RNA sequence: GGUGAAAUUCUUGGAUUUAUUGAAGACUAACUACUGCGAAAGCAUUUGCCAAGGACGUUUUCAUUAAUCAAGAACGAAAGUUAGGGGAUCGAAGAUGAUCAGAUACCGUCGUAGUCUUAACCAUAAACUAUGCCGACUAGGGAUCGGGUGGUGUUUUUUUAAUGACCCACUCGGCACCUUACGAGAAAUCAAAGUCUUUGGGUUCUGGGGGGAGUAUGGUCGCAAGGCUGAAACUUAAAGGAAUUG
């Protein structure tokens, strides 16, 4: 009811991302999130690093000034487990409680008609 | 009786250049050789010389075709495309 | 003669008086005669006929297209080759293509070219089998048949010249800026070796 | 011998089945045989849809969640997910609970 | 710090005659300055609302709807129609086992020449009395049904204008108009319009996208 | 060894073994 | 398809083969329709037609060339043009051609 | 970025992310099942065309025209070979980064051939149901696919039929499952693997302790790689099967 914009949540595995940008599409946000305030480069995708640099990312979203705004997420997908990561969750709801208000919603995780083959072979990866 | 198991008309080479040049000529040999069918007329009368010209021996035209063949793979595909892309221009 | 690919004499009217005048055309693939060929830019999409490279959209193929529009055919005129109509800048009315080389140019849109591929294609898939038939080819193109290896030959006759055993000696890359009399082997090659790869670019 | 009647799981009568790849290390596995779990998980965690829902516009309108079907390699399901390795006996129910 | 905060304008948008309210909200673009300004690459974006949220109840909720920006003038910015699409929640919901799915496309024109694939999405539906789970069609059926679908599909559009055409599929009575049909083929839950996408348009024609404003 | 490792072992075998002899052809 | 229509004309009615004896059918007018195959040339087709017109034969315009149009009429020659004085039961005459 | 963790790697070239957007080749997700079809290999988006096929239905026709089959032939996954095209993807080779005492690997990176298609080959897969085909007989059970019959069965309501979908009962032919054991088996198990010392319905094929060895040799097929046919000298007391206990 007050202002919208787009959410853009990303969940790897070993990494995770978040940045708003205006309903249009092109524009901007601020974006850093990743392997932002942590590094140690296996904690990247780690809840407790999701929040803490989703925080900073909800700076920003305020410091120029978005009050609500609606989350379209996605899992790296495409070709590989198509399924949400660690800090995909534990990031926007460290924002939802940082004062930003949400709603309409729906991810955009990256699915084919089975097709482009994936890695590992047909014995995929052994361990 | 069959005369020859596999040279064919590359028989005349003989023994030399090897299998695989003779074998690659008979190729393209029988395909310049050969009587293709007119599309003007409907009589396979049509031969080469000259390679690229092909001409039907009665209704006397002459087609521009491949070196070995009247219709070469891609003016095959070049024909299709074309016929698309002209379509694509009065409706 | 000394060419691969066939040729078209095609007959129009005079617009400006009562005579015949006889233009040469290399025949595209398709080409008969007593067919009917059309010339402008007002003209169909016809295999044989040539339009201007505004005039026709995306994805034709034509032949004996010219660099510069009225320079009566510059490129893809050898046996079987063609270029490739792949896009149009309607503003400076430029028109990008790809030609056999693979080198995407872009040339004005009121250039020329022959809808269709150039005829006698293949011709090079055939071995000659014999140095008779080479020497024959050349014997109505130029007398640049048989090759001497120029490592066959004494020093004052090649750079390669010379030596009790056949060596090039030092590397046959030669750099662009050589002077003439040693610009001979593979000159400013970027590479060298037996390609094996991709093959085409991108 | 055998251990199973199937050999395999649900492919009597079709000589060749398309393959699909399993989720976790991507060895392929024909879809006859690949264990099969469909993953519907919501957006949601024990704490985290009451802050989704105070603080903003929408008075909890839909609340959709993730659907997906999974499809795993024997091998890869016995590590993680649902095999538990049964009995002699006790695996011929094909019971899901 | 460059501080891109009061970095540059934002710039406003509405919706077509064709919703009840049209508000969409406000965007940021550029300084309009003219070396390479506004307005001149400004109109080449599309926004994701939902239908629910610029037309009323969600009873539409399930609809996404893309908006092609046309044209700009002094903080105008409006937009016209550019596609729709269901969205993943309904889709992934609708797409139960022990059922058959029928998919089915169809590229027409309207009037507004445009010339358009739409989609549609319909499934099996078990008779009160039935006691079968698997609930699935036959082949002839589905053939059958495909061509109904498509020779319906391809009256409303190349029937009326795009204005109509966005008029006609938001009462949605175009899902059930395919269940008159099917309901002397076979029961059919869940029939619906799921997705449209396009290719393009004829040139600009500034005086026809005037007429969507009041 | 494995069973297809001693067919390729074989295959080699008499691959080397064909050759040795085709040089009294 | 039409030529099962015209294939009943020669084992039930009366016809001609061949460019000469067709427009020697279509100055008398016993001619009633014509065939003429795909690669036909254009200047006899021209022709056919102005006596088609003149005998006011209708025509029918056979979509494949004369080795076709021969082998569909159960000549093993190729065929550039028929011409019907008696379709004894074949609705050629009558149907939308 | 990638993983268990890292590293080779990529980033003033604004990378990863986003937006509009186009190209190329590949694939057909979800729907998808103890479901269908084909001789097997094998077959999953649309539509048009091309011929083709089983089950059913049948008071139609022919009237023993058949069953099974050395020789011979049609097809025959994957990879592989020849000539074009294609070459997006993944990816033998090779080269790398990491691991390890070592690490030619497994994990990561690059990436040739390949992967795809046309024309021609090659003819092998745990090509599996490790289970010949035709015929008959023997046993209980509820699902399901296709055809069919039966109805003052329900629904569509239009105004009720006609229909269509659903319900029920039956019958023929399918893919299977279940319970039984008369019965079989060395057992695991099997409605055939049963109707066998109370041994005979028709017919095809193969096997005769283990190695040696699918080796040698001849013949033949293939461009090759290889396919098919296929020994022996010598050596050896077990090798093997299913089940039981540890
Ligand atoms: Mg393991
Ligand atoms: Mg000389
Ligand atoms: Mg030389
Ligand atoms: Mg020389
Ligand atoms: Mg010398
Ligand atoms: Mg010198
Ligand atoms: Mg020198
Ligand atoms: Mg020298
Ligand atoms: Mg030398
Ligand atoms: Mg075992
Ligand atoms: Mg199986
Ligand atoms: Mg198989
Ligand atoms: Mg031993
Ligand atoms: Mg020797
Ligand atoms: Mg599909
Ligand atoms: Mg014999
Ligand atoms: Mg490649
Ligand atoms: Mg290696
Ligand atoms: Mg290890
Ligand atoms: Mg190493
Ligand atoms: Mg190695
Ligand atoms: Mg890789
Ligand atoms: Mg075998
Ligand atoms: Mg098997
Ligand atoms: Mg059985
Ligand atoms: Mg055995
Ligand atoms: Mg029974
Ligand atoms: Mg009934
Ligand atoms: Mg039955
Ligand atoms: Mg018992
Ligand atoms: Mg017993
Ligand atoms: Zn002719
Ligand atoms: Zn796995």
């Amino acid at each position: 009811s007050q202002v919208f914009g787009v959410a853009r949540i990303y969940a790897s595995f070993n990494d995770t991302f978040v940045h708003v940008t205006d309903l249009s599409g092109k524009e901007t946000i601020a974006r850093v999130t990743g392997g932002m305030k942590v590094k140690a480069d296996r904690d990247e995708s780690s809840p407790y690093a999701a929040m803490l640099a989703a925080q900073d990312v909800a700076a920003k979203c305020k410091e120029v000034g978005i009050t609500a705004v609606h989350v379209k997420i996605r899992a790296t997908g495409g070709t590989r487990t198509k399924t949400p990561g660690p800090g995909g969750q534990a990031a926007l709801r460290a924002l939802a409680r940082s004062g930003l208000r949400i709603g309409r919603i729906e991810d955009v995780t990256p699915v084919p008609s089975d097709s482009t083959r994936k890695k590992g072979g047909r014995r995929g990866r052994r361990l | 009786a069959k005369r020859t198991k596999k040279v064919g008309i590359t028989g005349k080479y003989g023994v030399r250049y090897g299998s695989s040049l003779r074998r690659q000529v008979k190729k393209l040999e029988i395909q310049q050789h050969a009587r293709y069918d007119c599309s003007f007329c409907g009589k396979k009368t049509v031969k080469r010389g000259a390679a690229g010209i092909w001409t039907c021996s009665c209704c006397k035209k002459t087609v521009a075709g491949g070196a070995y063949t009247v219709s070469t793979a891609a003016a095959a595909t070049v024909r299709s495309t074309i016929r698309r892309l002209r379509e694509m221009v009065e409706a | 003669s000394g060419r691969g690919a066939p040729l078209a004499k095609v007959v129009f009217r005079d617009p400006y008086k009562y005579r015949l005048r006889e233009e040469i055309f290399i025949a595209n693939e398709g080409v008969h005669t007593g067919q009917f060929i059309y010339a402008g830019k007002k003209a169909s999409l016809n295999v044989g006929n040539v339009l201007p490279l505004g005039s026709v959209p995306e994805g034709t193929i034509v032949s004996n297209v010219e660099e510069k529009p009225g320079d009566r055919g510059a490129l893809a005129r050898a046996s079987g080759n063609y270029v490739i109509i792949i896009g149009h800048n309607p503003d400076e009315n430029k028109t990008r293509v790809r030609l056999p080389s693979g080198a995407k140019k872009v040339i004005s849109s009121d250039a020329r070219g022959v809808i269709g591929v150039i005829a006698g294609g293949g011709r090079v898939d055939k071995p000659l089998l014999k140095a008779g038939r080479a020497f024959h080819k050349y014997r109505l193109k130029r007398n640049s048949w048989p090759k001497t290896r120029g490592v066959a030959m004494n020093p004052v006759d090649h750079p390669h010249g010379g030596g009790n055993h056949q060596h090039i000696g030092k590397a046959s890359t030669i750099s662009r800026g050589a002077v003439s009399g040693q610009k001979a082997g593979l000159i400013a090659a970027r590479r060298t070796g037996l390609l094996r790869g991709s093959q085409k670019t991108q | 011998p055998k251990k199973r009647a199937s050999n395999g799981r649900n492919k009597k009568g079709r000589g060749h089945v398309k393959p699909v790849r399993c989720v976790n290390c991507s060895k392929s596995i024909p879809k006859d045989k690949a264990i099969k779990r469909m993953a519907i998980r919501n957006i949601v965690e024990a704490a985290a849809v009451r802050d989704l829902s105070e603080a903003s516009v929408y008075p909890e309108y839909a609340l959709p969640k993730t659907y997906n079907k999974l499809h795993y390699c024997v091998s890869c399901a016995i590590h993680a997910r649902i095999v538990r390795v049964r009995s002699r006996e006790d695996r011929k129910n094909r019971a899901p609970p | 710090v460059v501080d891109p905060f009061t970095r540059k304008e934002w710039f406003d948008i509405k919706a077509p005659s064709t919703f009840e309210n049209r508000n969409v909200g406000k965007t940021l673009v550029n300084k309009s300055t003219g070396l390479k300004s506004a307005s001149d690459a400004l109109k080449g974006r599309v926004v994701e609302v939902c239908l629910a949220d610029l037309q009323g109840s969600e009873d539409h909720s399930f609809r996404k709807i893309k908006l092609r920006v046309d044209e700009v003038q002094g903080k105008n910015l409006l937009t016209n129609f550019h596609g729709m699409d269901f969205t993943t929640d309904k889709l992934r919901s609708m797409v139960r086992k022990w059922q058959t799915l029928i998919e089915a496309n169809v590229t027409v024109k309207t009037s507004d020449d445009y010339v358009l694939r739409i989609f549609a999405i319909a499934f099996t539906r078990k008779q009160a009395n039935q006691v079968k789970r698997h609930s699935y069609a036959q082949s002839s059926h589905i053939r059958a049904i495909r061509k109904v679908i498509s020779e319906i599909l391809t009256k409303e559009v190349q029937g009326s204008t795009l204005a109509q055409l966005t008029s006609k599929l938001i009462p949605e009575v175009i899902n059930k108009e395919i269940e008159n049909a099917t309901k002397d083929i076979f029961p059919l839950q869940n029939i619906h319009v799921r997705k449209v996408k396009l290719l393009k348009q004829p040139k600009f024609d500034v005086g026809a996208l005037m007429a969507l404003h009041g | 060894m494995r069973a297809k490792w001693r067919k390729k072992r074989t295959r080699r075998l008499k691959r080397k073994r064909r050759k040795v002899r085709a040089r009294s052809k | 398809s039409i030529n099962q229509k015209l294939a009943l004309v020669i084992k039930s009615g009366k016809y001609t083969l061949g460019y000469k004896s067709t427009v020697k059918s279509l100055r008398q007018g016993k001619s009633k329709l014509i065939i003429i195959a795909a690669n036909t040339p254009v200047l006899r087709k021209s022709e056919l037609e102005y006596y088609a017109m003149l005998s006011k034969t209708k025509v029918y315009y056979f979509q494949g060339g004369n080795n076709e149009l021969g082998t569909a009429v159960g000549k093993l020659f190729r065929v550039g043009v028929v011409s019907i004085l008696e379709a004894g039961d074949s609705d050629i005459l009558t149907t939308l051609a």
